[PDB]
């Protein structure tokens, strides 16, 4: 546990948003490219 | 004696005529029960390629 704080984030939830992000992300560089 | 008797399973009310029987005979809480959705475990490791 690298911070003191009471309620931590861990690195799971972060993968987690990532992973739920990118389907927008991805379909929106179609475009781009 | 006016007694209850009981308005359900025909035996009506000492009070009640020939042509009547209680209102109510039940009260009705009008919140349900509901189940949740499924979990999904498949899903979440897809990535989409919506062209």
């Amino acid at each position: 546990k690298l911070t003191s704080w009471k309620n931590e984030l861990s690195l799971q939830a972060l993968k987690a948003d990532l992973d739920a992000a990118k389907p927008s992300h991805t379909a929106m560089m179609i475009k781009v490219k | 004696m006016l007694n209850y008797n009981a308005p359900t399973d025909g035996q009506k009310s000492s009070i009640d005529g020939a042509n009547s029987d209680q209102m109510q005979t039940f009260f009705w809480l009008k919140k349900a029960i509901i189940t949740a959705r499924k979990e999904q475990y498949f899903m979440p490791l897809a990535s989409v390629t919506n062209m």
